[PDB]
RNA sequence: AGAACCUUACCUGGUCUUGACAUCCACGGAAGUUUUCAGAGAUGAGAAUGUGCCUUCGGGAACCGUGAGACAGGUGCUGCAUGGCUGUCGUCAGCUCGUGUUGUGAAAUGUUGGGUUAAGUCCCGCAACGAGCGCAACCCUUAUCCUUUGUUGCCAGCGGUCCGGCCGGGAACUCAAAGGAGACUGCCAGUGAUAAACUGGAGGAAGGUGGGGAUGACGUCAAGUCAUCAUGGCCCUUACGACCAGGGCUACACACGUGCUACAAUGGCGCAUACAAAGAGAAGCGACCUCGCGAGAGCAAGCGGACCUCAUAAAGUGCGUCGUAGUCCGGAUUGGAGUCUGCAACUCGACUCCAUGAAGUCGGAAUCGCUAGUAAUCGUGGAUCAGAAUGCCACGGUGAAUACGU
């Protein structure tokens, strides 16, 4: 099985907003370098939030809250500095944080 | 039961009276609300005058009451007895 | 509700870093299990007594607009009603209703 | 159509891979040997079960993969994954399989624990005065 | 009430034998969820019973199912500042079951020192006709038998029965106008 | 008082959100006070435009405000010298340099929040609102979409009792899932106390305004992006 | 949603009133930082680093002491003065909008009938016509299934080989996140006024708008919050404000609501053994390591979470063991120490462990949810979270009787 190059990841609370960042940058990266993959898609986080719904007491009732977190991986086997410049300059998603650190 | 796991105490908060104290051996009762604070050798003979948040309980310190806090001898709560209720809080 | 309770740790945490912060590791160092025969002496550990109210252990902060206590939610610095205000009106992103 | 013909063993929530191809009756579940498995089990005679009836368990080889699940339970849908699976004996082979019910899935799927709810649908009980 | 008929669920095969039967008594025979035991402490239990004699595991089973089985059933509707008993026909889909509920019953006190045979033994019992639920049939075909005196407040409904085409008495039976 | 918050549940489909910003959990807490505080101070220099939305928005090194309006020029105002005001008083509260642009004006005489500023006068000026209800509702169905819903709460005319009226005309769904649909919650005071209408107003059953991609992987990026998933 | 202290939300005790905290003016100090002593801490006195920023070059802002006014502040009172927001009946299955007509009118009619429906669903239809709200619908999610991606996912054969996708390497495969496919009470058949729909037939994972959710009309109840918060009327403004500590929300007479776990042997004990899903952890949590009776510890690879870790998930599997005796179940109290979170473990915190060692054997009056992935029952993670979960939220394992009849 493969070892790890390196880690491009683009994170969101949006769903919409990360496929959309991302089919941009992917293309960015194939106009702008010669050895991309397509974004294989990692699973989704979602974190569990329950809160009243009356201002005061109805204890029973209840209402309850999600919110998503999205990851896309890319993997270019090598970016050039011109990958990422083309990437940053391209760039134009509020949604996202991409990230070229690696953890 | 519990401790105060592994670090040094004499009480921050006491330290800065009890000095003082133990320069005369002993003096008039020291105005304490340091209840948070252990009995030691060092403070044998002292008299520690110990609000409880109410007010102040003197707790003469002494050698067979070593193994206790002074939060211990001067009471906090109320309790209701049950032949018939409690009128009084008991110092 | 009440401002003061917000006041009281305002002033707090300006405390907590000016004493603690060099002094994090003081605990570890002079008190705790890496003291071993090493230091355990009152004497370099008897100068937190102003950093009393600044102590990290009193840092349960509550709701940050208002500074009423209790059913605090560290993840938004909100609390349960003024939560809900805020996602009923789409303020926060990415945050929804649930269904499963 | 396939290389070796697969099955996905779904019962109850859990999915049971299932890779068949022909050879002498040989087994391998979870990457070590049936005897380490389901060892002084009843469960190492469910999985032959299915394949004593289609009368091929000294003639079908197997390859088992299994996630999800209980020891018991897992043999139970490693019974499914096998039935889901043969599908090319015969062209008729899958509907005889499904007729019996070992390809149907089980369609119930699960219900979320509710908002305002001690379970799933476990309303509160109160009596409070 | 209700505006259709409505099914039910049905139990399959189980996994190690191949019957629906023996699925069936397991389910019943499951406490606190642990069908894992339940299974292996019915079979172990069918076991014994082949012991007693070996010509079936099934033998002495399925004739306990018959031998403590209800026909006819009680029911009960309030009339007023009373309640009395009004008798009903029972359904073959509960008559199983109920002769399966007062094996298990009987079964959790016999008081052997592991359930296969608390089972066991309370089946050869119910095998014979002879256990603990041939009363309790019995004595429920006996409020059957009697009960069907009263009918569901039968003396302003029994001119409106036989006005409406219906016969000259008041039905002692679910679901008449009496 | 029955029934979920309307725009509440919009928010996963056919509704955008109001912010969208990325704080990677550990800094959430800090960047929800940040975006409240930047709606408040921007909102609290333009008190004189007309407004329909607020939208706010971090990309890399930067804050983007959306603002829905009027006309475009009201926030622009003489020689731009206004919005660069604004994108000044947001560089101070945000921890990145500025923008603010101005969005797409669309039903600026039929919106939830302009039509309640619209009635709430009524109140203010503490007439009776005996006919007042019907002749508001009257007004929105010749401005445009396919039903309306107001209720009407503050004490009408300085009043020692609680007197509420409402108003319902054409279709409104309440609960609907499906198309964005319009609503307003105002507060605002007058001399007696405190006013408020809250304003329904429904155009149509499918809205299309926020959708997930229309494409898979495939079609979608870059035209070779199949692996030789081995293939030495 | 996690009350030793903070929770001034409360109380008492210390202590001050332009005021803990903001703007505006007057004066002294830069704020920031480091440090000794008194004082319980607030507070106070002093030392030492720095003199930035603007400048009618006075002096000031920031922030701090002091003062005046404006004013700040108030879980301050009134919810029959209210706004914002939401509970109840109830998913009741009803309710109304536009409009005409009939009565003198309040009001009816429609909204009632026949058939059918999970529902005012829908056919037929009358002076009611046309139309809307709620249930229905769109909706998200899941289920196979088709599709692409091909890792931190996957492995039918092959290589290194302890036979583990760890890695040479491989793409048949689930599989993730997303394009979305299929199912329409449709087709065909019986029935029913083809007329909605129920039942039968079939392929398929599935035929009753597939399972799950979202989901609550118009609205009484003078419902409930001025204590999230808006806010008048309206009260205090050396305080009905505020810093600091200690006490306290978890008291104790008892009774009551709720949940847990036990009362067994279907089990508990011991040694050995197996697979989850989903999510949190760069203030943090963490393998291996060596130490420690265990708890934990220090060291430290690591972990942005499909990688590493909580976590060996438990129930379940193997085998012996125990016999109704409160036991071999249950393990509470309490003596005593070892350890943890923390500048503080006493009333009110967390864990290991030694000795000693009880109630409880299916529970009066009372009392509630459930139609099937449900009821029942086990374990897990997480929000909250300095320190405290039996709770709550969600996940997955194992998973029940029956629904004839009105």
């Amino acid at each position: 099985m493969q070892n790890q190059r390196i880690r491009i990841r683009l994170k969101a609370f949006d769903h919409r907003l990360i496929d959309q960042a991302t089919a941009e940058i992917v293309e960015t990266a194939k106009r702008t370098g010669a050895q991309v993959r397509g974004p294989i898609p990692l699973p989704t986080r979602k974190e569990r939030f329950t809160v009243l719904i009356s201002p005061h007491v109805n204890k029973d009732a209840r209402d309850q809250y999600e919110i998503r977190t999205h990851l896309r991986l890319v993997d270019i086997v090598e970016p050039t500095e011109k990958t990422v410049d083309a990437l940053m300059r391209l760039d134009l998603a509020a949604g996202v944080d991409v990230q070229i650190s690696l953890g | 039961p519990r401790s105060l796991k592994k670090g040094p105490f004499i009480d921050l908060h006491l330290l800065k009276k009890v000095e003082k104290a133990v320069e005369s051996g002993d003096k008039k009762p020291l105005r304490t609300w340091s209840r948070r604070s252990t009995i030691f050798p060092n403070m044998i003979g002292l008299t520690i005058a110990v609000h409880n948040g109410r007010q102040h309980v003197p707790v003469f310190v002494t050698d067979e009451m070593v193994g206790h806090k002074l939060g211990e001898f001067a009471p906090t709560r109320t309790y209701r007895g049950h032949a018939a209720d409690k009128k009084a809080k008991k110092k | 509700a009440k401002q003061s309770m917000k006041a009281r740790e305002v002033k707090r945490v300006a405390l907590a870093d000016k004493y603690f912060a060099k002094r994090a590791e003081l605990k570890a160092i002079i008190s705790d299990v890496n003291a071993s025969d090493e230091d355990r002496w009152n004497a370099v550990l008897k100068l937190q007594t102003l950093p009393r109210d600044s102590s990290p252990s009193r840092q349960r902060n509550r709701c940050r607009q208002t500074g009423r206590p209790h059913g605090f939610l560290r993840k938004f610095g909100l609390s349960r009603i003024k939560v809900r205000e805020a996602a009923m009106r789409g303020e926060i992103p990415g945050l929804k209703k649930a269904s499963w | 159509a396939e290389n070796q013909y697969y099955g996905t063993g779904r019962r109850k929530s859990s999915a049971a891979r299932v890779f068949i191809k022909p050879g002498n009756g040989k087994i391998v579940i979870n990457q070590r040997s049936l005897e380490q498995y389901f060892g002084r089990e009843t469960a190492r005679m469910v999985v032959r079960q299915p394949l004593e009836l289609v009368d091929m368990v000294e003639k079908l080889d197997l390859y088992i993969t299994v996630k999800g699940g209980g020891i018991s339970g897992q043999a139970g849908a490693i019974r499914h994954g096998i039935t889901r699976a043969l599908m090319e004996y015969d062209e008729s082979l899958r509907s005889e399989l499904r007729k019996a019910g070992f390809v149907t899935r089980d369609a119930r799927q699960v219900e979320r624990k509710k908002v305002g709810l001690r379970k799933a649908r476990r309303r509160p009980q109160f009596s409070k005065r | 009430p209700r505006r259709r008929v409505i099914g039910q669920r049905k139990i399959l095969p189980d996994p190690k034998f191949g019957s629906e039967l023996l699925a069936k008594f397991v389910n019943i025979l499951m406490v606190d969820g642990k069908k894992s035991t339940a299974e292996s402490i019915v079979y172990s239990a069918l076991e014994t019973l082949a012991q007693r004699s070996g010509k079936s595991e099934l033998e002495a089973f399925e004739v306990a199912l018959e031998n403590v089985r209800p026909t006819v059933e009680v029911k009960s509707r309030r009339v007023g500042g009373s309640t009395y008993q009004v008798p009903v026909e029972v359904r073959p889909v509960r008559r199983n079951a109920l002769a399966m509920r007062w094996i298990v019953e009987a079964a959790r006190k016999r008081g052997d020192k592991s359930m296969a045979l608390r089972l066991a033994n309370e089946l050869s019992d119910a095998a014979e006709n002879k256990g603990t639920a041939v009363k309790k049939r019995e004595d429920v075909h006996r409020m059957a038998e009697a009960n069907k005196a009263f009918a569901h407040y039968r003396w302003l409904s029994l001119r409106s029965f036989s006005h409406q085409a219906g016969a000259s008495s008041k039905q002692p039976a679910l679901g008449y106008l009496n | 008082g029955q029934k979920v918050h309307p725009n509440g549940i919009r928010l996963g489909i056919v509704k955008p959100w109001n912010s969208t910003w990325f704080a990677n959990t550990k800094e959430f807490a800090d960047n929800l006070d940040s975006d409240f505080k930047v709606r408040q101070y921007l909102t609290k220099e333009l008190a004189k435009a007309s407004v329909s939305r607020i939208v706010i928005e971090r990309p890399a090194k930067s804050i983007r405000v959306t603002i829905h309006t009027a006309r475009p020029g009201i926030v622009i105002g003489k020689k731009g010298e206004d919005v660069e005001k604004l994108r000044k008083v947001v560089a101070d509260i945000a921890g990145v340099p500025a923008q603010i642009n101005i969005a797409e004006v669309r039903k600026p005489e039929l919106d939830a929040k302009l039509v309640a500023d619209s009635i709430t006068s009524q109140l203010e000026r503490r007439v009776m609102f005996r006919r007042a209800m019907k002749r508001a509702v009257q007004n929105a169905m010749r401005l445009g979409a396919k039903g309306i819903k107001v209720e009407v709460s503050g004490r009408l005319g300085g009043a020692e009792i609680a007197r509420t009226e409402w108003y319902r005309e054409g279709r409104v769904p309440l609960h609907t899932l499906r198309a964005d649909i319009d609503y307003n919650t105002s507060e605002a005071h007058t001399t007696y106390g405190v006013i408020g209408v809250k304003v329904w107003i429904f155009k149509g059953e499918i809205l299309g305004g926020m959708a997930a991609v229309e494409q898979p992987e495939k079609p979608a990026a870059q035209p070779k992006k199949q692996q030789r998933k081995g293939r030495k």
